[PDB]
RNA sequence: ACGAGCUACCCAUGAGCAGUUUAAAAGAACCAACUCAUCUAUGUGGCAAAAUAGUGAGAAGACUUGUAGGUAGAGGUGAAAA
RNA sequence: CUCGCACACGCUUACAUCAGUAACUAAUAAUAUACUGAUAAUUAACAACCAAUAAACCAAAACAACACUAAAACGUUUAUUAAUUACAUUGUUAACCCAACACAGGAGUGCACCAAGGAAAGAUUAAAAGAAGUAAAAGGAACUCGGCAAACACAAACCCCGCCU
């Protein structure tokens, strides 16, 4: 199973190569951590609105970007905002990207 | 409307037409080169 | 009972010179006219005339000289004048910093595995581009500490640069335009590899009107002999983002040589003195464009000159050696006839190379400078005057 | 070397050497501007850089 | 024997249609680019072996158009004008 | 007064510097992008040249959120191979091409309508006839095959033949 391998029934194949039980809405810790005020970064609202916008329009000079031009900017751009809490948060430092790598579990 | 100007030049299409290949490629052909080479022509073909 | 004599321009449509003098100078006067910067940056790239195309990374053989003519800039050699300011001073663990800039190197170097590659050659382009990318990411993260303005910065990672201006007049040599003055176009499309963007402008580093001793160098050739080759396309204004973004500032710039510009390649070419040719004329065309477009988007442009200078620092690197440059832009009437007087010149303060690394084997970094990590921290600390 | 037969290459293969060149180089004057370190050469068509 | 570089039709591969009116990209409507050529006047060894000036019809379609290929005279092709 | 810059296709030095034109070329003269002689030139980043097999994948382009009928150009990833070795070769001029002509004709795309490109009159006199344009007393189709043409008009209705584009 590859990037590129389409299953027909994505859900309940996946749950059953894997044996896994699906649980909808995502786990407590998770989601306790998000509705706190006290971890909201400054002008979340506007910042966002503004990643949404240079994702679109700003970050190309033609006046409709394509898919494969906008979809890994605002996927970087929002990752950017969560990554300016390192401040308020002096843990984050401990993660780092990797690109391209090769994997495999049989 | 104002004939005159039926000779639109192209490389491409004046090659693959009148071209020295497709003249052996034909028996035919090959006869149109015979008759020029036996005249004495200076250009057998383009 | 006073006479009322008419002006004593000269005509409006007349063949004469000085009628299209005037007819210039209409138009002249329908961009400060105009009210939003986007309608000025319209109107002076509407027109699609010929012009040169400046790559920032060429293989002339002598391409700082005749960018600095392009450019009106002159190249200090050092790093620039220091701020003279010793207000509380941050403190830096280097520790933690060195173990994070040699994790990257680690990565992309011994720990992180690749597909097979059956050339077994070992591109550096294709192993030091993402460590570029992880090292602007980790430093950036790790000094947000330390430097606030880096949290609110936004980070562009291969955004296209791009700055059109004039410079000089040329007599037409050849057509049916034999004879007639056409001045020179200049086009520079630029793709760094990382920058960094502030919404509040870095301060300067000298006064706008410095006096420097030395002078511009002036070619007594050709463009064309650079060589340089006219085409004709769309003029762009770009600094990584359309004039609505509210980032219209710039920290830092990040620049990866490509594999034909590598020190290998230059040996074997008999190519000596060409190693710090490639890294000036990189830093100054870059940097150039970066800083020229910051003005036009504030609507500064020929006519308008420029108030308060513009400062952009970039870090030149292609691998394994880095090198560092600091660029302040004072001058943007580069055209002819509105250069006749102008003292002012541009300054581009600039690093000898120097090796980061060495011998990186088996998990294990035998050579590092400090100095160079120091420099690239001091680059990052770089903060905008607060009131 | 001009009209001559090369040896074809294949994996392998010694060296090509060429012993008596049938090359011949002209020294011209540029008729425009030039830089400093430019010299300019009428070399036959059977030559490469 | 030689000709589909003009033209009739078709197979590939591309490229154009701004504004305005309407739930409409509806072989709808107003009007340009663009494509045809209704009427009249000049022209008639002429600018032109079929044009110029004014005026006209279509202008999101059965539409115009570039490149290149295919069908050849007892034939090709044709929304038949021999 | 306004069809301007560039690429593709085509043409093939007709381009540039200097000199000469009694005569040849321009439908004339000055003169030289167009005629003669000598010398010189277009430098690659742009453009051409620029891997094969096996496997997974029913889900349109129209700001594409989602739909219509006429059912639609536009590929990624995994696997097995792929000489690995600075600098290869080729197109870079022009006022140009197809029409016997330096022809009021024909000619695809991008961006502007200008900052760019150009000159309707060789010099006179101010006859007829002819062509093109503007204005008019009173009348407003009495003209004529027909309101053809022209117009400060730019509307209304009937009939014949085809349904319609
Ligand atoms: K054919
Ligand atoms: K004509
Ligand atoms: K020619
Ligand atoms: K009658
Ligand atoms: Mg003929
Ligand atoms: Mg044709
Ligand atoms: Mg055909
Ligand atoms: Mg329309
Ligand atoms: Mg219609
Ligand atoms: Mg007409
Ligand atoms: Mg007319
Ligand atoms: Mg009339
Ligand atoms: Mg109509
Ligand atoms: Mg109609
Ligand atoms: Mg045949
Ligand atoms: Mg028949
Ligand atoms: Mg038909
Ligand atoms: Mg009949
Ligand atoms: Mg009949
Ligand atoms: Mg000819
Ligand atoms: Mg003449
Ligand atoms: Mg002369
Ligand atoms: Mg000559
Ligand atoms: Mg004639
Ligand atoms: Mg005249
Ligand atoms: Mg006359
Ligand atoms: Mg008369
Ligand atoms: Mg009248
Ligand atoms: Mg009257
Ligand atoms: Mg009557
Ligand atoms: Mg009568
Ligand atoms: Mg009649
Ligand atoms: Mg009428
Ligand atoms: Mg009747
Ligand atoms: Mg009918
Ligand atoms: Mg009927």
């Amino acid at each position: 199973f590859h990037q590129r391998c389409r299953l027909l029934e994505g859900v309940k194949q996946a749950l059953w190569l894997t044996k896994t039980q699906l649980i909808e809405g995502l786990p407590e810790k998770v989601l306790r951590l998000a509705d706190d005020p006290r971890n909201h970064i400054e002008n979340q609202d506007e910042r966002v609105l503004n990643a949404i916008s240079h994702a679109r329009l700003w970050h190309s000079t033609e006046d409709i970007p394509k898919r494969e031009t906008y979809c890994p900017v605002i996927v970087d751009s929002l990752i950017q905002l969560c990554k300016s809490q390192i401040l308020k948060h002096p843990s984050l430092a401990r993660r780092i990207c990797a690109q391209n790598n090769t994997l495999s579990a049989t | 409307k104002a004939r005159g100007n039926e000779y639109q030049p192209s490389n491409i299409k004046r090659k693959h037409k009148h071209g020295w290949v497709r003249r052996l490629r034909t028996p035919t052909g090959v006869q149109v080169i015979l008759r020029r080479m036996h005249k004495g022509r200076k250009s057998l073909s383009h | 009972p006073v006479a009322r004599y008419p002006p004593i321009v000269a005509s409006l449509t007349a063949k004469s010179k000085a009628a299209r003098q005037r007819r210039v100078e209409q138009w002249q006067a329908t961009v400060h006219a105009a009210k939003s910067v986007d309608e000025k940056l319209r109107i002076l790239t509407k027109m699609q005339f010929m012009k040169y195309v400046v790559y920032p990374q060429t293989f002339a053989l002598n391409a700082d000289n005749w960018y600095q003519s392009f450019t009106k800039t002159v190249f200090l050699s050092g790093l620039p004048p220091t701020p003279a300011k010793l207000e509380p001073e941050p403190t830096l663990d280097i520790t933690a910093l060195r173990e994070a800039v040699c994790d990257c190197l680690l990565q992309e170097h011994f720990f992180l595995r690749r597909k097979k590659r059956a050339p077994v050659i070992q591109d550096r382009e294709a192993i030091a581009s993402p460590f570029l990318d992880q090292l602007v990411a980790s430093l950036t993260g790790l000094l947000s500490v330390h430097n606030p303005v880096l949290a609110a910065a936004a980070l562009d990672c291969k955004r296209p640069v791009h700055f059109f201006w004039l410079r000089g007049e040329e007599i037409i040599p050849r057509g049916h335009r034999k004879g007639r003055v056409d001045a020179l176009r200049y086009q520079i499309n630029d793709k760094p590899h990382n920058q960094i963007r502030i919404s509040r402008q870095l301060p300067e580093f000298v006064p706008l009107d410095y006096s420097i001793p030395i002078e511009v160098p002036v070619m007594s050739c050709k463009p064309d002999k650079l060589p340089l080759f006219k085409r004709q396309y769309e003029n762009t204004i770009f600094i990584g983002s359309k004039t609505a973004d509210p980032l219209c500032y710039g920290h830092t710039q990040f620049h990866l040589l490509p594999d034909k510009l590598k020190r290998e390649k230059l040996l074997k070419q008999n190519c000596a003195d060409q190693i710090e040719v490639v890294f000036r004329a990189n830093a100054i065309a870059s940097l150039f464009a970066w800083t020229g477009a910051q003005a036009m988007y504030q609507g500064f442009w020929s006519e308008a000159d420029v108030t308060r200078p513009f400062v952009s620092q970039g870090v030149i690197t292609d691998g394994k050696y880095f090198s560092f440059f600091c660029y302040q832009l004072n001058t943007l009437a580069l055209t002819a006839q509105a250069d006749q007087n102008n003292p002012r010149k541009n300054i581009c303060w600039g690093t000898q190379s120097k090796p980061l690394y060495e011998t990186i084997e088996d998990n294990n970094v035998k050579g590092f400078n400090d100095d160079v990590l120091l420099q690239l921290v001091q680059f990052l600390l770089n903060r905008p005057k607060e009131d | 070397a001009r009209n001559v037969l090369y040896p074809l290459y294949q994996l392998g293969n010694p060296q090509l050497r060429v012993f008596r060149t049938n090359f011949f180089i002209q020294l011209v004057r540029p008729g425009t501007a030039q830089p400093e370190d430019t010299v300019q050469f009428r070399i036959p068509m059977e030559m490469t850089r």
